[PDB]
């Protein structure tokens, strides 16, 4: 078995100062054949040369970069080895929705998308009398859906007078936290039947002043 | 060939004399060579016409018209609005690339639709100008011929009044005196003849005589033809307008460039320390592009596009409808001009009256009848006489024709007085046919030609053997005194003295002309003959008359002018008559027609009177003279065709009056051109009306009725209407617009209204209003106003009354929204949206609601006059209809499936209401400003 020796796990920080990880194959009988960096299973773009020992250098360190990364060698008949130097940084929410508007009797979706590594726990709150409260599923109407960057909230057969109301996605990580917020209204049937009784009461009385004139 | 005659007759001057002796003899010597029989004439047969006509080519053919479509788009596309709109559309299609582009076809489409517009209309009005305007005297045979044929060869017989058609050498004629300005520039009488001057030219006016003329050749190679071939008060007030409305729309644009600038800047730079790093360069230039591109459109906006289309749209429109209300309008300007008309100098014959003559009232065997009488009742011995002195008496062309077409009157084809005088005694159940047949020219040798200096005509008959017969027709006051003996009785010849005719007048010749009777009288004689009389001392041999009978002829006034001149009257218009009758008979017509009323202080004096009182400094015509008449005068009788004419200059000229006058002159004749060009607008006569007063009129009426002109006048004043309330909706739009970008770039740092939508808005006021509300019909509600000053404002009080409010009640719901919305519908709020942002409905929201309240507004800017039924004669015009609607539509489209290329997100269905809830609130607010009195 070949022995790697790698650099210590870095936590991306505010700091500009660029990040190097290394990798050094110190033991290996075998003709190596090539070496590369790989990201979350995808492997870096122009990272493939001869490389005994590798490096790999971020000049502009952010928490989009953070990942697990891996130095995989490739040998002419050995297996790979692989490694791993784990890049930890806090998550950042980068997509979600501001607002969500439906009508009635049908359902809702949310969700909050976020970027990290380790990837975080999903946890939704409900603001209520100012304090973020915790969900409560005391009518089998809420569906939470947890992935690694991915968490969706569902409603169904939304209700007017408990449902509207503003839902923060939490996203903890070991390195630190962050949450957003998205407004949930729900909208009545009769909506349309308030702009209809003016519009009436413009013509009856747009009628009644020409005639009258007359 | 015609080369050689044309080249003879250029020559102009008195050696064509010698020419014509040396080389062709007479007339005759050579006509043989035209292939022309001057007395037998011409049956006018094809094969006849082909072969005098082998080389004649083609007649005049119409101008060339350069102007096409293309060149009509060329000229109508450098206007100076529209110059703007496409140099800032070629700036914003530039600048998109670097969905952008869909801001300049916006542009270009309001530049294509206003040029198609333009040269459409203009297109048209050139082809009806042509088919409108393209049987002739110069007939040839006996039987008069159409106008169109013109051959070489051809008798023309020549008139006063008469256009001359084409070229050709005289015959023979009476005092033939011609205006040959056309062709010399000389204003100068020429007089023509055989032994002077025998040419007559094509383009020149007959002023006087008559004559017969042997064309020389169809072919139009005449001078007039060779050189024609070689060749808006209002206008400048919307003009000043436009520049005026420009030059405030780029300041305003100017100023909210240089705001938002400023802001950015300040804002990212000082406020905020941000350095100038060079891969950020492109962002600070799409800023400032956007920038850019707002102020751009705020100018386009701004300026207004839609007003000389207005203009040209409401013209053509009126000009069209006049033609099915008998009026033809041939130079543009006068529709308009005769909107603010305060003056009409009419004439009583032809215009006023139905210019038929019929006899209802007689004086004979010294009993007054005011009815047709019995034949048995006159007695006998008299009858056979008056009969042989009016048939015989003048004009043996004067034929009485039966209508023979849907049972109508049986027109009359002569002198009209002499016409009703048959009438008279064809009434009589008699006829003249007997008379006249056995007393052709054979013995008809001495006639007195009828003219305004004699006012009567004579006649000697040789059938009294070692005898004769003097007959005379006179105007009952110039030949009634020359008479020494009356026919009265049964056929006794008492005396006639002044004692008794002076009573005679008082009794009833005074009765007859105050019944509105043009009283004329038969006198004959009988000389011994057996010394020759010597016939030329016109003094001595129409005395010792014998009157037979005096008998009043009448035109009836037509049914229509007593209203027309009452609502002429009510129109703050006031209408003189100009005539050549007798002041008793023209006082008592224009009591029947209204023009002056019984009780007042009126003057009716006579021409000679006239003249007399404006010549105080020997023969100099003093204007002040003239301003102590002219205000308080109503009946010109016993005229001159002068006496109009100083009558309109002295009207026209005067600056003592509070207010500057315009006239309107109707003319008919001969002499009717200088007092007809003098007027500002000019009524030619349809039927009745010589071609020479025809080309130089402004308006020709159809139907000769009076009644026209005030139709005219109707349809003047409503082309001033359109263009004013076209004007008010365009300036309450930009009004709020202007300002909703200013303020958009203060409080916040974008304009609520983005590009596009701008653009969209800028289409719908400009384009769409000139094309919906300038087309309005006219209504009698029109009549009712005093006619305009000359310098009165377009932006009338009420315009800027509704103008302020209705932007004041858009501007306050516009800010309330824009500020409150967020939260009155509960959407979200979409201000300060960064660059690149997805379209929220809290600004598609406002963008709906300033279309709405747009359009029922445009429904409110129908009426400029305080009305408050706004909905009156909507139905009307279809055109406003189908445009509203089509917008309303339109708009519906573009927010729903119109997504981000316009900035517009999908609605629900009771914001949708809301939306059409607000405009109809604007609908009620107009009615609330109504209610305000602007005093
Ligand atoms: C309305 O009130 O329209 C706005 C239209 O603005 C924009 O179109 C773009 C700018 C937006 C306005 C904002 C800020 C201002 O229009 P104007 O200022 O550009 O033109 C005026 C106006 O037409 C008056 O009504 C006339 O008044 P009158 O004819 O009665 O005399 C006056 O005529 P004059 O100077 O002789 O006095 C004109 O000059
Ligand atoms: N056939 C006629 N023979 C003799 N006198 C006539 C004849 N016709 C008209 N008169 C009279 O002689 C004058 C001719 O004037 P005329 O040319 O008919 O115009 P007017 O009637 O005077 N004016 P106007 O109605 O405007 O054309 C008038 O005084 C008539 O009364
Ligand atoms: C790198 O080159 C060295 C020297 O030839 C060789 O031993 C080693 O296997 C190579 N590694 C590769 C090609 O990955
Ligand atoms: C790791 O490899 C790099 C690159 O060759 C080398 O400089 C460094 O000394 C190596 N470190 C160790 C501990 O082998
Ligand atoms: C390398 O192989 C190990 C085997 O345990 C595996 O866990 C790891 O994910 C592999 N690395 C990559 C980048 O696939
Ligand atoms: C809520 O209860 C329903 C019905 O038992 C279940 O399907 C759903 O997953 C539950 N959701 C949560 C968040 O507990
Ligand atoms: C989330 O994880 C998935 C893999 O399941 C990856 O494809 C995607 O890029 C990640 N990020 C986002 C923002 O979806
Ligand atoms: C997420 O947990 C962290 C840590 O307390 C906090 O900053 C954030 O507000 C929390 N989220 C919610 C939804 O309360
Ligand atoms: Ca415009
Ligand atoms: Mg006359």
């Amino acid at each position: 078995k070949p022995r790697i020796v790698t650099s210590e796990e870095v936590i991306i920080r505010e700091s500009l100062l660029p990040v190097t990880l290394q990798c050094n194959l110190t033991s290996s009988s075998h003709t190596l054949m090539y070496s590369y960096w790989t990201r979350n299973g995808v492997e870096l773009t122009a990272t493939r040369k001869n490389a005994s020992n590798m490096e790999y250098r971020i000049n502009k360190p952010r928490a989009e970069d953070s990942g697990e990364y891996h130095c995989v060698y490739h040998f002419v008949s050995a297996p790979k080895a692989n490694a791993t130097i784990e890049v930890k940084a806090a998550p950042d929410i980068t997509g979600h929705k501001r607002s969500e508007n439906k009508n009635e009797g049908q359902d809702a979706m949310m969700y909050c998308k976020s970027v990290g590594y380790p990837h975080p726990e999903w946890i939704w709150r409900k603001k209520e009398n100012g304090v973020f409260e915790e969900i409560s599923n005391s009518s089998g109407r809420f569906f939470i859906t947890n992935k690694e960057n991915y968490t969706e909230l569902s409603i169904v057969n939304l209700q007017i007078t408990e449902d509207p109301g503003e839902y923060e996605c939490n996203a903890t990580n070991s390195i630190g936290s962050a949450s957003v917020s998205t407004v949930l209204r729900v909208r009545s049937h009769l909506a349309p039947l308030w702009p209809f009784l003016g519009i009436l009461a413009e013509i009856i009385i747009l009628v009644v002043i020409i005639v009258v004139y007359e | 060939t015609m080369e050689e005659l044309r080249s003879l007759m250029e020559l102009r001057g008195t050696e064509a004399v010698v020419k014509i002796k040396e080389t062709y003899g007479d007339t005759e010597a050579i006509c043989r060579r035209l292939k022309t029989s001057p007395v037998e004439g011409l049956p006018g047969t094809a094969p006849d016409l082909e072969k005098r006509k082998q080389i004649f080519g083609q007649n005049f053919i119409p101008p060339k018209k350069p102007k096409t479509f293309l060149q009509l788009v060329w000229e109508a596309l450098q206007d100076v609005t529209l110059i703007i709109l496409e140099i800032a559309a070629i700036i914003s299609l530039g600048l998109s690339f670097y969905a952008g582009w869909i801001e300049g076809a916006a542009i270009l489409l309001s530049v294509i639709c206003v040029v198609l517009v333009t040269a459409f209309n203009d297109w048209s009005k050139e082809k009806q100008f042509r088919g409108l305007q393209s049987t002739v005297v110069r007939a040839g045979q006996v039987v008069q011929i159409p106008v169109a044929e013109i051959v070489v060869g051809d008798i023309a017989q020549i008139k006063y009044g008469d256009l001359l058609p084409a070229d050709g050498l005289f015959i023979q004629g009476n005092d033939l005196k011609i205006d040959e300005s056309s062709l010399t520039g000389e204003s100068d009488q020429v007089r023509k003849s055989v032994d002077k001057d025998p040419m007559l030219l094509s383009g020149t006016h007959v002023m006087e005589g008559s004559g017969r003329m042997v064309v020389t050749a169809v072919g139009v190679n005449s001078q007039t033809g060779i050189i024609f071939t070689l060749l808006s008060v209002l206008q400048g007030k919307l003009t000043k307008l436009a520049v005026q409305i420009g030059k405030a729309g780029l300041v305003m644009s100017a100023i909210t460039v240089i705001i938002l600038v400023l802001y950015f800047t300040v804002d990212t730079f000082v406020v905020n320390k941000k350095p100038w790093l060079t891969e950020c360069t492109p962002v600070y230039v799409q800023y400032f592009v956007k920038f850019f591109i707002i102020g751009v459109t705020v100018l386009v906006v701004a300026v207004p596009e839609g007003l000389p289309l207005a203009v040209t749209i409401s013209l053509a429109y009126s000009v069209k409808k006049m033609m099915k209300d008998n009026n033809l309008v041939r130079h543009l300007d006068a529709c308009e001009t005769m909107g603010n008309a305060t003056a009409i100098c009419s004439d009583k014959t032809g215009t006023l009256t139905t210019n038929r003559m019929t006899v209802v009232q007689a004086y004979v065997g010294d009993v007054h009848y005011k009815e047709i009488p019995d034949p048995s009742s006159i007695n006998a011995k008299t009858l056979e006489l008056l009969v042989n002195a009016i048939a015989i008496n003048s004009a043996y062309t004067t034929k009485i024709l039966p209508p023979e077409k849907e049972g109508a009157l049986p027109r009359q084809v002569g002198n009209k007085t002499e016409c009703g005088l048959l009438g008279f005694v064809l009434d009589l159940r008699q006829d003249y046919e007997p008379v006249r047949s056995q007393m052709p020219e054979e013995k008809l040798y001495k006639v007195y030609t009828f003219n305004s200096v004699r006012k009567s005509m004579s006649t000697v008959i040789k059938m009294p053997d070692e005898s004769f017969r003097m007959y005379s027709k006179g105007a009952s006051e110039i030949v009634l005194k020359k008479c020494c003996k009356i026919l009265s009785g049964a056929g006794e010849a008492r005396v006639f003295r002044p004692r008794d005719r002076d009573e005679m007048v008082k009794k009833v010749i005074e009765p007859m002309a105050c019944d509105g009777l043009r009283t004329i009288c038969v006198a004959y004689r009988d000389f011994p003959s057996s010394p020759e009389p010597d016939w030329d001392n016109e003094n001595d041999i129409l005395n010792e008359l014998t009157c037979i009978c005096v008998v009043g002829i009448e035109d009836p006034v037509r049914p229509e002018v007593p209203e027309a001149i009452r609502k002429c009257q009510r129109a703050g218009i006031t209408v003189r008559m100009v005539t050549g009758d007798n002041i008793n008979t023209a006082r008592a017509i224009a009591i029947k027609c209204g023009i002056i009323h019984p009780g007042e202080d009126f003057l009716c004096l006579e021409g000679k009177e006239f003249n007399r009182r404006i010549r105080n400094e020997k023969g100099e015509i003093e204007q002040e003279r003239i301003d102590k008449i002219w205000p308080k005068l109503r009946v010109l009788a016993r005229s001159s065709p002068t006496d109009k004419h100083t009558l309109v200059k002295g009207i026209i000229d005067s600056t003592h009056t509070e207010q500057r006058q315009v006239v309107a002159v109707t003319g008919d004749g001969t002499n009717d051109g200088p007092a007809l060009k003098k007027a500002d607008v000019g009524f030619a006569m349809g039927i009745a009306g010589t071609d020479v007063a025809k080309e130089a009129s402004d308006i020709i009426l159809t139907d000769d009725n009076f009644s026209s002109i005030v139709k005219a006048v109707m349809w003047g004043r409503n082309v001033y209407d359109s263009i004013s309330k076209f004007l008010q909706f365009q300036l309450t739009v930009n009004v709020v617009a202007v300002i909703v970008a200013f303020t958009g770039a203060c409080i916040t740092q974008d304009s609520p209204l983005k590009a596009v939508q701008m653009l969209w808005v800028n289409l719908i006021m400009d384009t769409f209003a000139s094309l919906a509300l300038a087309t309005e019909p006219p209504t009698e509600t029109l009549l009712l106003r005093k006619p305009y000053g000359r310098n009165k404002p377009l932006i009338s009080r009420t315009m800027m009354k509704n103008i302020l409010g209705h932007a004041v009640y858009q501007l306050t719901l516009i800010f309330t929204l824009l500020f409150v919305g967020e939260k009155m519908f509960q959407i979200d709020s979409g201000r300060n949206a960064p660059l690149h942002s997805p379209p929220s409905e809290h600004y598609t929201i406002i963008f709906n609601t300033f279309v709405m309240m747009q359009l029922f507004n445009e429904i409110n800017a129908r009426k400029i006059h305080g009305e408050r039924n706004v909905f009156d004669g909507i139905f009307r015009n279809p055109i406003f209809c189908t445009i509203v609607l089509g917008t309303f539509a339109i708009q519906i489209v573009i927010v729903q499936f119109g997504g981000k290329p316009f900035s517009c997100s999908p609605l629900q269905l009771d914001q949708w209401m809301w939306c059409i809830f607000i405009g109809l609130g604007e609908l009620v607010w107009g009615q609330v400003i109504a209610t305000i009195p602007t005093s």
